[PDB]
């Protein structure tokens, strides 16, 4: 259980550096809940001074009892050589992520539906809050699990399932690995009062998700099998470079009728050299060509 | 020169 | 979704060729096209019209100022600018798409003929009285 | 297309001169110009100009009777919209202090906190905006 | 820097 | 290349 890890605990790394072969190195837990290497990724890193280099990735980080505590992922090195700063993904996050892949082949990503940021000492002063660290709730989305739970903005999350929270970024990573419908409990702090709440993860689009490389255009289904309407378009993007504009409604592609995103994706699965979209702007019917 | 101690040719457009 | 195959009987090599063909024909020229829709041969009678947008380049009127297309606007409502290219002699003096030339050198301008009429005078400096949005401005030349 | 010929009676040497003249006059200075349009002499009275309460490039006011500080209209290029602020928002409070009007709001800003946490409300939702 | 071997939403 | 001596509109 990676949640029992404490800075100071001894760690042992096992991997294949430079293809030399199974190589074992040792160290200690430098720090926990490290993140920021890639703001878009779910990262709650364990940091260790245990030697890790090119090849160790996917390797095991274990404690003195040989139990897996994390998976060595990246290092901070200006020269491409270890300098005593390595990061590993906590065993718990792996436990959660793999168990899903085993069953679904992917991860059912759920959310609480809350906006927020890191609670620093400055922000604590303004909000008359005691804790100098945690998740500060900017706002709660309507019809979200959190809303239903009774979470209000200006709240500070301090714990998750009993385990204290290092930061907002950590909490994001925690729940970011849990399967949809997972029942969990949060420790909140509003007006210097401790609160406990029971939650349950819920379900939670861009054009890059369907064309694999075409960004700057959001789109979704239209009514009931009326095609794929484009919600919004950004300027200076790969999508608008082919003509695409917000308000268009994709009727079909390559002589195949398109009622929803599933049918559209089924034409792309065929992987044709050139894609011909039969969209409709206002009263007119037009075509858009790709490749 | 001086030292501290297209369109009309006389100037580009300045703001008053 | 139609495919044009012939022009006035003569087969079509490419879209680019067709573009060039008609691009040289005078307005109102009556011509016929050979279409192909649903594996079905179609014939149609057409007549070239007055292009509302991208009607005329600027180098054709200022003899040396490229990168800006413009045409007449509605009914003697001035010369509106259709499109402007970046890094061109035109935009170098300020000209931007959407502008509507009302007059030049204190002479009213209703259409391209009137405008060219002022340029025939060949003044040393040209002062265009264009209008962007609800504002009225001037653009100076030379 | 107008041509300015005088300023407060005194003839104008050039545009550069006129620029320097008024450029030294204080805001709100009322002056008179002599123009020339279509060969006709024109005279105009002017008053210099700058480039409820407004804070940080954001213009706001009071709402009803002590119902907070509602946002009337915002500028996009300004730092106001750069922190999220949109038109229609209603500041209920800031930094755990209740805001009924621009007077109580300013009373929090007088404290000069390192960070400013606004408790505004858009629609039937309650959000926060942070500063600094 | 790092190498492989704003309000956020939760 | 060539030297002197996208949906297009027709």
């Amino acid at each position: 259980d990676s949640d029992a890890l404490r800075v100071g605990d001894y760690t042992v790394a096992i991997g294949n550096p430079f293809g030399l072969g199974e190589t074992v190195t040792s160290g200690i837990v430098s720090a926990l809940g490290r993140s920021g290497l890639n703001a878009e990724n779910y990262e709650n890193f364990i940091q260790t001074d245990a030697a890790i280099n090119r090849g160790n990735a996917g390797g095991a980080l274990v404690n003195l009892n040989g139990e897996l505590i994390g998976i060595n992922t990246a290092i901070l090195a200006p020269d491409g050589g270890n300098i005593g700063i390595g990061f590993a993904i906590p065993s718990n996050m792996v436990k959660n992520l793999t168990s899903q892949m085993v069953e679904y082949g992917q991860v059912k990503r759920g959310e609480l539906g809350i906006m927020g940021t890191e609670l620093n000492s400055e922000l604590a002063k303004a909000m008359k809050v005691d804790a100098q660290r945690g998740a500060f709730v900017s706002q709660v989305l309507p019809n979200s699990s959190a809303a239903k739970a009774g979470i209000k903005a200006g709240d500070v999350i301090t714990s998750l399932n009993g385990k204290p929270i290092s930061s907002f970024a950590a909490l994001r990573a925690q729940v970011g690995t849990m399967p949809v419908g997972s029942k969990l409990t949060l420790g909140l702090l509003r007006d210097g009062k401790q609160v406990n709440v029971n939650l349950e993860l819920q379900q939670s689009v861009d054009s890059s998700s369907i064309f694999n490389g075409i960004e700057g255009a959001e789109m979704s289904n239209k009514g009931k099998d009326q095609g794929v309407v484009v919600n919004n378009v950004k300027t200076g993007t790969p999508a608008a470079q082919i003509g695409l504009k917000k308000g268009d409604v994709i009727i079909g592609a390559n002589q195949q009728a398109v009622k929803n995103i599933a049918e559209l994706r089924k034409v792309l699965d065929s992987k044709p050299s050139v894609l011909a979209l039969n969209i409709q702007r206002g009263d007119s019917t037009i075509y858009l060509l790709m490749q | 020169w001086v030292s501290a101690a297209d369109g009309s040719t006389d100037y580009g457009i300045l703001q008053i | 979704g139609d495919v044009i195959t012939s022009l006035n009987g003569k087969p079509i090599s490419s879209f680019a060729a067709l573009r060039a063909q008609v691009g040289t024909m005078p307005v109102g020229s009556k011509l016929t096209l050979g279409l192909l829709r649903d594996g079905k041969q179609v014939n149609v009678n057409l007549e070239l019209q007055q292009s509302s947008q991208n009607q005329v380049d600027s180098s054709s009127i200022f003899n040396g100022i490229e990168g800006a297309e413009m045409s007449n606007k509605g009914k003697d409502q001035g010369v509106v600018v259709n499109n402007v290219k970046t890094g061109t002699p035109a935009a170098q003096i300020g000209l931007k798409k959407g502008d509507v030339i009302i007059g030049a050198n204190q002479q009213a301008v209703k259409n391209i003929a009137e405008l060219r009429k002022v340029l025939d005078s060949k003044p040393s400096v040209l002062a265009l009285n264009i209008q962007r949005g609800d504002s009225t401005i001037y653009l100076l030349m030379q």
